[PDB]
């Protein structure tokens, strides 16, 4: 991780 | 201005050029960007629960179209790129890149200005959808939480979770008590509500959790009748059954996860992707040595112990039917 989304 | 000049002035990486071209083509919004100033800005920041220290700094640093032309160009078009998707949960959450902190307080708080400039538009959407004012405001208060988190994590004022605030600002996410729910769809397009848990608001007590769940269908069926979700979906470090090794029966997470049906496969033990998620949410981790992290709570001790053991934490995905 450490990023996010949601795509 | 041209996007290449903006990029260079702001110190933005070459990779952001595509985005800036997008924004160049989109152009300025029909309704020109208006930043609140002075006591108006202080009143709004306070309504959004931004800590006093940060709010004072935000008001002080507010940028100007003439002195900050590259930043202003980006602010206008970033705001536009959000409101163009008002109500639209099928659009990706693109809030734009963070600005290098060499640009000072205006750069650090850039996405706060984006959020402030966009409050009128989303509140108009709230009204159009018949959303109660107190729900609208309660939703938007996560700005203050995210601002406070930036300072805890990095030591100075900022807000670098602009991808997440695109949900609030497009009117697709609502805080209904302790939990938030977003309009969402599965891969096959089936509507559901995405569940999230904001940090502020105290422990995830079962009664508070239960109340929020009871609010979900009536709220969305009233204001977004076209959606028609029957289930809530969550992906979280909190759904990892490995927590059961470490947390006791009085744990809110343990009690409430028992209601969830996990829909992903048991992850590979060597998969380390979920480590950064649990470290962000438990510690707001910023690369420091694991020994240096606090150990006051059972969860804090648990995260580190498990990692020290050579083991990994996993985001897990599941659902609960909406009552
Ligand atoms: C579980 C059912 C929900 C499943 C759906 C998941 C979809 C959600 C998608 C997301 O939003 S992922 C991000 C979720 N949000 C966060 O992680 C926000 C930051 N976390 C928190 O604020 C708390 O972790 C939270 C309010 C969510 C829960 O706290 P609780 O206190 O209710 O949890 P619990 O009762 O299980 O805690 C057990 C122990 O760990 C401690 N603890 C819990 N969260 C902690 C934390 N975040 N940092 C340090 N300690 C923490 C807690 O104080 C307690 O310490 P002691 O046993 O020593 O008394
Ligand atoms: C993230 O997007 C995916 C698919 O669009 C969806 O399944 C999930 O619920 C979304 N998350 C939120 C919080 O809306
Ligand atoms: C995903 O990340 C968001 C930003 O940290 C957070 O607000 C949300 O609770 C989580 N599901
Ligand atoms: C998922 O993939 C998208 C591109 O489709 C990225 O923008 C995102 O950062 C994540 O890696």
């Amino acid at each position: 991780x450490y990023x996010x989304x949601y795509x | 201005m041209d996007p290449e000049t903006v990029r260079i002035a702001l110190g933005l990486e070459e990779r952001t050029a595509a985005w800036l071209t997008e924004l160049d083509e989109l152009g300025p919004p029909a309704e020109p960007v208006r930043l609140p100033r002075g006591e108006e800005a202080r009143d709004l920041l306070r309504r959004l629960e931004v800590p006093e220290l940060d709010a004072e700094e935000i008001v002080a640093a507010a940028p100007d179209p003439d002195r900050d032309p590259a930043l202003w160009w980006l602010l206008e078009r970033t705001h536009h790129a959000i409101v163009r998707h008002m109500g639209d949960h099928r659009a990706k959450p693109r809030g734009g890149p963070p600005l290098p902190y060499e640009g000072g307080a205006a750069a650090r708080y850039f996405h706060v200005y984006v959020f402030l400039a966009t409050v009128p538009a989303v509140r108009r959407f709230h009204a159009e959808r018949g959303i109660p004012d107190e729900v609208g405001w309660e939703t938007l208060t996560q700005l203050g939480e995210l601002v406070a988190i930036h300072r805890r994590k990095y030591g100075q004022g900022g807000m670098n979770m602009q991808w997440w605030t695109t949900y609030h600002l497009r009117g697709i996410l609502y805080r209904l008590g302790r939990l938030q729910f977003s309009l969402a769809t599965g891969k096959d397009g089936t509507p559901h509500l995405g569940l999230a848990v904001p940090e502020w608001g105290g422990p995830l007590l079962p009664k508070a959790y239960d109340e929020s769940l009871h609010r979900a269908r009536p709220f969305f069926d009233r204001h977004f009748p076209e959606h028609g979700a029957r289930v809530a979906w969550g992906s979280s470090w909190m759904l990892d059954p490995q927590l059961e090794e470490y947390l006791t029966e009085d744990s809110n997470i343990i009690q409430l996860a028992r209601f969830w049906t996990l829909t992903d496969s048991a992850p590979e033990p060597g998969n380390a992707d979920g480590d950064s998620s649990i470290l962000e949410f438990v510690f707001r981790y910023n690369g420091q040595p694991l020994d240096e992290l606090p150990q006051r709570s059972s969860l804090e001790r648990a995260v580190i112990a498990h990692l020290k053991a050579g083991r990994h934490w996993h985001m897990r995905t599941g659902f609960v039917k909406l009552p």
